[PDB]
RNA sequence: AUUACUUUGAAUAAAAUAAGGUGUUUAAAGCAAAAUGAAUAUUCAAGCAUGGGACAAUGC
RNA sequence: AAACUGCGGACGGCUCAUUAUAACAGUAAUAGUUUCUUUGGUUACAAGGAUAGCUUUGUGAAUGAUAAAGAUAAUACUUGAGCAAUUCAUUCAAGUGAGUUAGGAUGCCACGACAAUUGUAGAGUAACCAAUGAGAAUUUCUGAUCUAUCAAUCAGUUGGUAGUAUCGAGGACUACCAAGAUUAUAACGGAUAACGAGGAAUUGGGGUUCGACAUCGGAGAGGGAGCUUUACAGAUGGCUACCACUUCUAAGGAAGGCAGCAGGCGCGUAAAUUACCCACUUUCGAAUUGAAGAGGUAGUGACGACACAU
């Protein structure tokens, strides 16, 4: 929590300090680990000053090797008019992951939400996740 | 490959198989502006240097009057026919001559 | 002395100091150039402060001050009246000059009347 | 001039971009003014849309604050001690936000909490 | 003949003339195919006060 | 495009401006004001096409600058003033007054306003915000900012505005029992009674409107301009009474 | 439990395509005239909402 | 008339060289930024110098060339008298799906006004809140021609922290830490006789080819680069330096950029008058009036389309 050069503090800090947390919008519960946890993240959708605007997508987590940021693979089908047939496609999206989702791992379906640009590529935030199977490689966030 | 989701191969197969088209490939390779003396140009302007008589092919028997022309753009040497009878007298050297193909396309 | 142009009518700059007219980005800031555009800095070959051979040619509010012209006298006779064959006093600019019942009627002393700040 | 566009960067795949247009004024950039310790000297910059930015070059006095006592009085800056970004900023005594500096509490360790290159003044609190 | 309307603000009347063969300004004088019948658009400004100022 | 544009092309203008395709190269771009680019009709169009007073734009300047036309309570002298919704028009010189209301045929219509009834103009509130110093206020559909309104007045209501006094008279809430004139897309120009509203938190709120004869259509919430309460209309509706004819008696009648 | 599919809508620049009307004398044209502006039909591929779950994919 | 001052030439017109997820089309966001103009609302009986236009002396062949002196005004530049918004630290807390949010309060810090304003007869100014404006700009999702005689590509590169700069998020930039990012669903690279779209030619259906060019969006003004003015320009019918050209010449020197409108050379199979007018449409301006090679008219014109002679 406090191991870097600068003093890491919440964006909205107020003396009781209290664990700041705001309520996200259209029917997303606040994670339990975002309340009792001692972590500090400046880009979390709940305990920080980043909102969730219009677009909202979902995908499968494939990479869990970057700090507080994961890559979600979304697979769809593209329709070709001439041949009246579809074709498999995919796109990789870099999504910021808050430290609240402690059990998040590669290969788990994840719902992501848009926000203001957080990095050069990361502009989506993880909202909720669902557990799935195992493949002997328990790579977490 | 007939499947509903199998559109990747059918587009790949059609792309590869289109290159065997002798005429479609000709109009897409970079040789019209390189190997064809006319190129996309309808006609060509040049100068007359040498006059030829090309003997007709085996079924026929005669001498076809012809000229050798060097263009003003590429500078290559090409052979041109005389469209009418006795027109070799009218033709001269170092004069503007227009060359535009024949009945068959190039 | 004073300023002056060059043999080719190129002003000598009191700022720079050269013996042959040099070119620098110029405007009306030092008078040597008249900006055509807005902020037209032109590199014009103007002379320097040196007076060497190339230089060759070396060369009522405020009307309330023409001579102590105060205001309260309402003097339209103190103001110059050169005559032409008309008696022509130029004007009397912003002051308390005689009429002054357009100024302070509503344009300066309505003012809480033509400036009302109310509830 | 300095620019802040991504047209000169590389894609996530390592593919170098190709230039379609020259530099534009909408993505301007200006050199930093490392606010050092010296006589008060602030230059006002003419930003876009006509707004004015106060660029501080050298300051000595900051309006520090105390949160446990609710008092905000100015105090003279002594020297830059700790910076969270570059230790080389300490030697130059550059005044930037988050720079731990020491002061003598004559009217009362301080951390600068403003942008002297933008606001034009130094303010902080008590650690 | 035809249509007669009076402008209440420009002090003029708009009329449509039809030929069957200083205060009046005649424009649009064209005939049919082959000649003969001719038409136009006569404008009358009555008083000279409005005419001298409502004119290009 | 180094900055804001000053010319509007003839073919880029909104289609409901009745402008021809061979009339000219450019169209009169409305100046900035209370109404939007595609939500307003320029004053030049009204006095050249809808009223036919001026043959061309040469005589349009010799009318508006003569302080002859009053927009709402005040008077405007701009040749391209943005004249949008039903804000009143007054020309005392010709003893005729109009109103810029919509119609079912996707246009702007000029209903006749009598002298007595031109003194008021209903305005739809766009937002309610509380400024600094605890001074709340509202902004209406023409951008008009007024002082302290009723504390019950919400963001999406309608108010009865006065011209000479510039005061509030009556306000109608947005409910399930009101009548509205549509100002949007497919339904714009229609009059009906709000019967149901469905709210989707993510994107939009959608309402259901049923006509007087029983026709039902659907539109977005931004397009709901309340015109009255309890099947009552506070303004004079256009010639076709704002009802939608389903093309059944459009081609047939126009033959005869 | 999503997705796909399927049905309805919302909103969506004009011009252009098909055109609704209109004797530029016909026609190309024009939206004009003797109040009308077509509801004008869209818009491939995506995005939002909704009725249905047969055929389909995702692990319990 | 002038000239000072204000506004405008960042609109408009032209061309398609660059450009291969770049731009562009639909779509969602700006609770991540935002002006100019316009609209609604709010917050001493009058100080001071100098400056053009004005008068007088010149230079050189001169450019929209040029200096000194004597004067002369402001709604040009400042002084001066009757809260609004900005930064920081603390706190109280109601619309919205969504906010320590609009908003209020506490304490210093900074700017701090409503022209020291104007016609005898027909308004203006200074900041601020909000519309403008679906506007401009950044950004989300999907979608693009051929090529494997292109299979591996990237090191500011991928992520994090702190600062810096910007109008603003952001490796946009700097410092420290980790090794990460993409790829057979074609990454990386190469080609174009590649500006993209609405659309055009032709089709029973399916499709193939074209789209520089009416309109919208992008870029540029011979080639890059750097800046000034201001609300918007990295402006080029603005400037500065170099590269390549071109002009007058008193031989000392000066500026110029027709991918604007006519016209010329060259290139070619290939394409028109060195005309008139702001009267139609519209823009700019101190504003009914001035200007507009935009726009309209006039001339050539067998690119084409319609009717019709012998």
């Amino acid at each position: 929590e406090q191991t870097e050069r600068a003093y890491q503090k919440q964006v909205f800090h107020h003396h009781s300090v209290k664990r700041y947390h705001k309520q996200i919008g259209m029917g997303f519960v606040t994670p339990a680990e975002a309340i009792k946890g001692t972590y500090i993240d400046k880009k979390c959708p709940f305990t920080s000053d980043v909102s969730i605007r219009g677009r909202t997508l979902s995908g499968i987590v494939k990479s869990c090797h970057m700090k507080r940021t994961i890559i979600v693979r979304r697979d769809y089908f593209h329709y070709v008019s001439k041949y009246q047939r579809y074709e498999k496609r995919h796109k990789n999206i870099a999504v910021h992951c808050s430290p609240a989702f402690r059990q998040l791992k590669e290969g788990d379906h994840v719902v992501i939400g848009q926000c203001r640009p957080l990095s050069k590529t990361v502009r989506f935030n993880v909202l909720k996740f669902t557990s799935r199977g195992t493949g002997d490689k328990k790579q977490f966030a | 490959a007939r499947g509903l989701h199998a559109a990747r191969k059918m587009l790949a197969q059609r792309r590869a198989n289109k290159w065997a088209d002798k005429e479609w490939k000709k109009g897409k390779l970079v040789t019209r502006y390189k190997c064809n003396p006319l190129g996309t140009a309808s006609h060509a302007k040049g100068l007359v240097q040498e006059k030829l008589g090309i003997e007709t092919k085996q079924p026929n028997s005669g001498i076809r009057k012809c000229v050798r022309v060097r263009l003003l753009k590429n500078g290559k040497k090409i052979t041109a026919f005389v469209p009418r009878d006795g027109s070799l007298n009218y033709v001269n050297e170092n004069d503007e001559v227009l060359i535009s193909g024949f009945g068959r396309r190039g | 002395i004073t300023g002056g142009c060059d043999k080719d009518g190129f002003p000598m700059m009191t700022g720079v100091a050269t013996n042959n007219r040099v070119r620098l980005l110029l405007d009306g800031r030092n008078g040597c150039y008249k900006p055509l555009r807005n902020g037209e800095r032109r590199r014009k070959t103007v002379r320097g402060a040196i007076v060497a051979g190339d230089i060759s040619v070396l060369n009522a509010s405020h009307i309330r001050k023409l001579f102590n012209l105060s205001q309260k006298d309402d003097v339209k006779k103190f103001v110059i009246r050169r005559e032409v064959a008309r008696s022509k006093a130029p004007k009397i600019q912003r002051l308390v000059t005689p009429r002054r019942l357009q100024h302070k009627a509503q344009k300066l002393e309505a003012k809480k009347l033509h400036k009302i700040a109310m509830l | 001039g300095i620019t802040r566009d991504s047209r000169h960067k590389r894609r996530a795949t390592g593919g170098k971009k190709n230039s379609m247009q020259k530099k534009k004024k909408n993505t301007m950039g200006r050199q930093p003014a490392n606010t050092r310790l010296g006589a008060i000297r602030v230059h006002d910059v003419r930003c876009r849309y006509g707004i004015i930015k106060r660029r501080a070059l050298r300051l000595e006095n900051g309006n520090f604050s105390w949160a446990s006592q609710s008092i905000t009085k100015g105090t003279k800056i002594l020297n830059v001690v700790y910076n969270a970004s570059d230790n080389d900023f300490v030697r130059t005594n550059t005044l930037v936000k988050g720079a731990i500096i020491e002061i003598d509490p004559a009217p009362f360790l301080a951390c600068i909490s403003s942008r002297p290159g933008q606001t034009g003044s130094v303010e902080g609190y008590i650690l | 003949t035809r249509n007669l309307i009076v402008n209440p603000l420009l002090c003029r009347k708009q009329v449509v003339v039809d030929i069957y063969h200083q205060t009046i300004v005649l424009n649009g004088f064209v005939t049919k195919y082959g000649g003969g019948k001719t038409s136009g658009f006569a404008l009358i400004y009555d008083t000279l006060s409005a005419l001298k100022k409502f004119v290009p | 495009a180094r900055g804001p544009r000053h010319h509007l092309k003839r073919l880029n203008a909104p289609h409901h401006w009745m402008l021809s395709k061979l009339g000219g190269t450019f169209a009169p771009k409305p100046s900035h004001g209370p109404h939007g680019m595609k939500e307003c009709l320029p004053l030049i169009l009204i006095l050249r096409n809808r009223l036919n007073y001026a043959l061309n734009g040469r005589e349009v300047t010799m009318i508006v600058k003569n302080r002859t036309i009053k927009i709402d309570g005040k008077i405007r002298t701009d040749t391209r003033y943005p004249v949008g919704f039903m804000d009143v028009l007054s020309i005392p010189r010709t003893k005729e007054n109009f109103r810029l209301m919509y119609n079912t045929k996707r246009r702007f219509c000029l209903v006749p306003l009598t002298a007595e009834q031109a003194k008021f103009k209903l305005c739809k509130i766009e937002k309610r915000v509380l400024g600094t110093g605890a001074i709340p206020y509202i902004v209406t559909h023409d951008g008009r900012t007024i002082r302290y309104p009723h504390p019950e007045l919400q963001a999406n209501d309608t108010i009865k505005l006065n011209l000479e006094t510039g005061k509030i008279v009556d306000f109608v809430k947005f409910d399930i029992g009101n009548t509205a004139m549509m100002i949007g897309g497919n339904g714009m120009g229609r009059v009906g009674v709000i019967v149901k509203r469905e709210v989707h938190p993510g994107s939009f709120e959608i309402v259901h409107i049923k006509d007087a004869k029983g026709n039902t259509f659907t539109t977005r919430l931004n397009n709901v301009f309340v015109i009255g309460k309890g099947t009552e209309t506070l303004v004079n509706l256009p010639l076709d009474k704002g009802i939608k004819k389903p093309l059944l008696q459009q081609v047939n009648e126009t033959i005869k």
